[PDB]
Order: C-alpha cells, then structure tokens, then sequence
C-alpha cells in the first residue's frame, strides 16, 4: 500500500577514488564521507554543495563517524590507526594507535566520550576520546571485524565478523553478554542497533538482511532481493517518515524494504558501481548513498513519505 | 591452474606431524588459512591461521599411515573498497 517516493536531488562529486562510507551529522546539517583517496569530505546535507576537504591518513579510509554534538569526527583507515578530527578546524586532534592491522569500522557512544573500533586484527578496541588512550581491547572474533556500534545509552556494543558471529558486549566490563550464531555460519558483514536499541539489524554475505531481537536470540524479519556476497555494505533503519529498511547493493541499486511486511518498496537507480554505503537523515526523509571505484560520487535522495 | 600460493610441498615429516612450505607471492598476503583433513574422508576439516609474513608451517596431531589433504588459502585484505577474500587455493596429498 504505502510506498516511499525517493528522488535524486544531488550528486556529490569530488572524491578521487572509491567512496567507502557516508554519515549524516546528528544536527542534520552536514554529511561526512570517507574514501580510498585517503581523504574525508564534508558536504551540506540539504543542497549537497562541497564544504571542506579534511586529510591526514596515509592510506585509504573505510569508515567515518560523527560525535553527538556534530563537532567531532573519527576515521578508520588502512594505516592501522584511527584519527579524531575537529570538524570546524579540520585538524587531527588525536591519532589512535594499537590495532596493528587495517582498521575497518568505528563509532562514537551517545555520550561521545568513548570510541569503538573494529579491525582486521580480529579485535574490538574501546578508546578514550579526550586522552586518545585505548581503555580496553576485546578479543571479540577470529576473523576481520566488519562492524561496531553502541546502543542508545551506550551501555552495549555490538560487533560482527567474517567468522559469522554477532556479539553483544557490556561496555563497562568488556564482557560478552551474548553470541548470535547461524548453523550455516556465513560471514556477517554489518550489524547495527535499532534506534530504540531493542533490535539488531544484521547483514550476512548470502544476500540477506535480518532483523534481530537481542534480548531473545530470535530472528523476526528477513529481507532479500538485493545482492550482497563480497562487500561490507551499510544498512539503516528509516524512521523519520515511514518505517523502512535501507541498504546498498552490489547491483548498483539502493534497496528499500517495508520493515514489517519485508517487501521491497523502492529501488533507487543512478549509481554506476556497487552502492557500499547508505545513510538516513535524522529529521528529514533524506537518503545519502555512495559507490565504489567506477562511481566516485555520492547521491542525495528526498521523499515525501 | 593459477593459485596463490604456488609450489606447496612437504619439507619434512614425522609419523604424527608435517612440515609444509610454499612460495611467498610477490603480492603480499594479509594472512594464510591452512585446512587439513583425511583425504576423501567424511570427517570435518581442521584449520588454523598463518601470518602473510611467513611461508612455512607445522601441522601436528595427525594420525600415522593415513592419507591427508593439505590446503592453503591466501587471503588478500584491505579497505571496504576491496572485497575480502582468498585467491584460488593450492592442495597437496600426503601419507604419514
């Protein structure tokens, strides 16, 4: 019945190589973007006009994340380090060292005093924002870590890895509260808490997205139709309007599902390469999507629903 | 056929262990995965990891007199832009 009508409004060009991750700022004013060209770029969330090029990393960047006040940024790079940036100045505050291998993902806690990171060293590290000190190193997985994310109060961490595991961690103690397993054990490429922090959206490299309850280890919804077997693609909850599931795909399309009926309601066409990242605006029905090497651009989409 | 690594062989051996080695490719490996089990056996396969910096390994805890299938996977890692996976593996058979 009710479907969204997302429409291309802007194409954000300027990145030299493949774009890896796009994230909206909490205040909904800005949009950050990480790429394989070792750069981070800031854009206007509403008109998509370029604002600032921020650099420092010696190798490509796979993920970027905002602080709660939209004043800071953190980046996960292949130079085995993370770097905290002041968005206003675009300068390296602190550089987080200790991962010993490719840093793949990163996130702030809602208090923005902690930073979680996942790397190819099969570990999850909890960093201290003001000091840059690594507070804890979680031996989370036995394969590259694909995603890390806090919950609404920042009391929990969720992690995913190519070992096919999804682990929920107690932020305070660093202990593992629960492990979500699949008997087939396909690689989990992305995990994310729901806005209410009661559910977990997990992506596996068998072209499948699943909505998890994590109080009980029970799968509620299952979303298919898209293509995902090789890349770690971001997925999102769309709550600002209708309740949708948004995700990039390997057939260069942005798939949108109905969260309840699990049906595909829209497929955004326009990208030239695999859509690796998707992001939803905090207050507006706006979707930001980015693609790989054959499509070094970012696209903004707006809907009335 | 093409495979990474190449020239997988048995350097030395005991009745219950194997010393294997291979050519370290010009391209650098993030880490190796070495799987081994009984040749044609229904029993599942044991596996462990090896850093892409070293090109040798020792497989212990084997049974004497039985055919074993050794397989080495060479994973190439990187950022989100490159898909994480392995080149075509290489396999050899050996009787302890």
């Amino acid at each position: 019945t009710v479907k969204p009508n997302y429409a291309l409004k802007f194409t954000l060009a300027g990145h030299t190589k493949a774009v890896s991750s796009v994230k909206f700022s909490p205040n909904g004013e800005w949009l950050a973007s990480s790429s394989a060209d070792k750069l981070i770029k800031i854009w206007g969330a509403y008109d998509g006009k370029f604002e600032k090029t921020i650099s420092g990393h010696k190798l490509g960047i796979s993920d970027v994340a905002w602080s709660s006040d939209s004043n800071l940024l953190v980046s996960a790079s292949d130079d085995k380090t993370l770097k905290i940036w002041d968005v206003s100045s675009g300068k390296c505050l602190k550089t987080l060292k200790g991962h010993s291998n490719y840093v793949f993902c990163c996130n702030f806690n809602p208090q923005s005093n902690l930073i979680v990171s996942g790397s190819f060293d099969e570990s999850v590290r909890i960093w201290d924002v003001k000091t840059g000190k690594c507070l804890k190193t979680l031996p989370a997985h036995s394969d590259p870590v694909s995603a890390v994310h806090f919950n609404r109060d920042g009391s929990l961490i969720v992690s995913s890895s190519y070992d096919g595991l999804c682990r929920i961690w107690d932020t305070a103690s660093g202990q593992c509260l629960k492990t979500l397993i699949d008997d087939d054990n396909p690689p989990v490429s992305f995990v994310k808490f729901s806005p209410n922090g009661k559910y977990i959206l997990a992506a596996t490299l068998d072209n499948t997205l699943k909505l998890w309850d994590y109080s009980k280890g029970k799968c509620l919804k299952t979303y298919t139709g898209h293509k995902n077997e090789k890349y770690c693609i971001f997925a999102n909850f769309s709550v600002t309007g209708g309740k949708w599931i948004v995700s990039g795909s390997e057939d260069n399309l942005v798939y949108i599902w109905n969260l309840q009926t699990k049906e595909i309601v829209q497929k955004l066409q326009g990208h030239t390469d695999v859509v690796i990242s998707t992001a939803c605006h905090p207050t507006e029905n706006i979707i930001a999507s980015a693609a790989l090497e054959n499509d070094k651009t970012i696209k903004l989409w707006k809907s009335d629903c | 056929v093409s495979s990474v690594p190449t020239k997988l062989e048995v350097v030395a051996a005991t009745p219950t262990s194997l010393l294997i080695s291979w050519d370290a490719p010009a391209v650098t490996v993030v880490h190796y995965v070495i799987t081994y089990g009984e040749t044609g056996g229904n029993s599942p396969v044991q596996k462990f990891k090896v850093p892409g910096s070293k090109s040798t390994a020792t497989i212990s805890g084997l049974k004497p007199g039985v055919d074993y299938t050794i397989t080495v996977y060479a994973y190439q890692g990187g950022g989100r832009w490159h898909p994480y996976g392995y080149y075509s593996p290489i396999s050899i058979n050996y009787r302890t």
